[PDB]
């Protein structure tokens, strides 16, 4: 299908303002909306979003209602300021994936054959991406249900075009990684992926509790998966990998001594060139 | 001549004292000679019988090897003495050095991006 | 059954299990692998076979508390990594 979703930050912007624009209920409530956008080459962009009424009681989760005029009759005027965007999907808070969101796509599959579900926090307090982009997939088999059809994640990540960059950056002012060399890599890749790791890893274990409580019985395949990832491990390394990578692990540090050393006498000859002057001043002063 | 492992001239010269007897230190001496050369032969070396290290030092055929050697290894067999050094199954491994190694390579980005 | 670790199937072992002679235990690794249900190489100057990707199947609710416990002893080896830069590496951060 499409191999990632690229999220405009005007997009993540409209629908925190949609959330505080209608949540003065306060307790909570999810708010779903129709996404716009292009793609090119099999990688979707989103630029524009409008907000869709849509209501939907918490008991029974089988009803719901979503405007097919409000959404015929708005992306008449969507059209006119903006031809290019065209309908491409659908958004919605709904931090849990909530179940009744495999129907309503098929309520908005009419206006984009292939739709993408862009699930978007609206209060984020955590080190993850806030932008889950899912896709329609679908097929039946025996251990489920009869009736099966299930999402499939595309990767996401938040793009940036040069007129909202601009803007993007000016509204921030606020903190950004300055230098950015051996030590925004060193903070903005490593110390962060191992966080992502362990949290990736801790979510499965929370999912393991059902050796004892069950909760659903054996999903089978996720174990499947599991049993892939072991033997995926790194084979031990005590064999001729250790070898190997001392041959690396070392003749990167050659480079390493190398530049450090051209670095000293850089930084040798710009103290003399600075000393001598300073001295040269001051003899013809005094 | 006990810094290096010239020995033979020590019992040698345990027989040619310029003060007097000595010997209140020459038994100190003892101990601090065939523990050394215990450790030395402990090398992974092959079998050696019994006649080499009991007429070598002083003695023709005591009974002191019997316990030197209860006290040491040297496990018995059939005249058969073994002496096996391996020390090849802690070596060959980077898990431990991956510890000490990221300790290394971050203090190298600390001293060359922060100002001191 | 074999720890990741080992998984140096000798041919005598592997005849013996099945019941084949050893003159005949190589076509059965092949037909293994041809249909793509083990991965791995045949070495037939020591008489090893290795595997590598031996098909997932089911457990049915004892080897999946045993998969929680490499979760755990891997989550926790993790962890330790992860303050290792951050306290070693205090001043490049933020």
């Amino acid at each position: 299908a499409v191999q990632k979703v690229v999220v405009h930050p005007l997009v993540l912007l409209s629908v925190v303002d949609h959330f505080n624009r209608i949540g003065k209920v306060g307790n909570q409530k999810r708010v779903v909306g129709v996404l716009l956008g292009s793609w090119q080459k099999k990688v979707l962009d989103v630029s524009n979003s409008f907000a869709v009424p849509f209501d939907e009681d918490d008991k029974d989760d089988s009803v719901w209602f979503l405007d097919h005029d409000y959404l015929e009759n708005m992306y008449g005027m969507f059209k006119k300021v903006n031809a290019r965007e065209r309908i491409v999907g659908w958004y919605h808070t709904g931090p849990k994936l909530h179940k009744n969101d495999i129907a309503i796509n098929e309520l908005m599959k009419r206006y984009c054959p292939n739709s993408v579900l862009v699930i978007i926090d609206v209060k984020p307090k955590d080190l993850g991406l806030p932008t889950e982009a899912y896709i329609s997939v679908e097929e039946v088999h025996d251990d489920g249900t009869p009736t099966s059809k299930t999402f499939e994640h595309v990767t996401s990540e938040i793009g940036a075009e040069e007129a909202e960059e601009v803007g993007v950056e000016h509204l921030l002012r606020d903190i950004k990684d300055t230098t950015v060399g051996t030590l925004s890599q060193r903070i903005t890749n490593q110390v962060h992926g191992l966080k992502g790791l362990n949290s990736k890893l801790l979510d499965i274990r929370s999912y393991l509790e059902k050796v004892a409580t069950g909760k659903l019985p054996i999903n089978h395949q996720i174990i499947y998966q599991l049993q892939d990832v072991f033997n995926l491990l790194p084979d031990v390394s005590l064999q001729e990998f250790v070898k190997a990578f001392y041959l690396k692990t070392n003749d990167q540090m050659v480079v390493v001594y190398l530049a450090s050393l051209i670095r000293s006498v850089v930084a040798l000859h710009n103290l003399i060139n600075n000393k001598i002057a300073n001295r040269d001043a001051e003899k013809k002063e005094g | 001549y006990l810094m290096e492992g010239s020995y033979n001239k020590v019992f040698l010269a345990k027989g040619n004292i310029p003060a007097e007897s000595y010997t209140f230190f020459i038994d100190i001496l003892l101990d601090t000679i065939r523990d050394e050369i215990a450790g030395c032969i402990e090398k992974a070396y092959e079998k050696i019988l019994f006649t080499e290290a009991t007429r070598i030092l002083f003695f023709n055929t005591p009974k002191k090897m019997t316990d030197y050697a209860k006290k040491r290894g040297w496990v018995l067999g059939p005249n058969n003495y073994y002496s096996f050094a391996s020390q090849q199954q802690k070596p060959e491994d980077t898990t431990i050095p991956s510890t000490e190694l990221a300790k290394q390579v971050i203090e190298y980005a600390r001293q060359l991006e922060m100002i001191v | 059954t074999r720890p990741a670790n080992h998984r140096q199937l000798t041919f005598e072992e592997i005849a013996k299990s099945a019941k084949i002679t050893v003159n005949e235990v190589e076509l059965l690794v092949m037909k293994a692998l041809s249909v793509g249900l083990v991965k791995g190489s045949i070495d037939e100057v020591d008489k090893r076979v290795h595997m590598t990707w031996v098909q997932p199947r089911v457990l049915d609710l004892q080897q999946i508390k045993g998969m929680k416990d490499r979760l755990e002893f891997w989550c926790t080896d993790v962890k330790s990594m992860e303050m290792l830069v951050e306290h070693q590496a205090h001043d490049i951060l933020t």
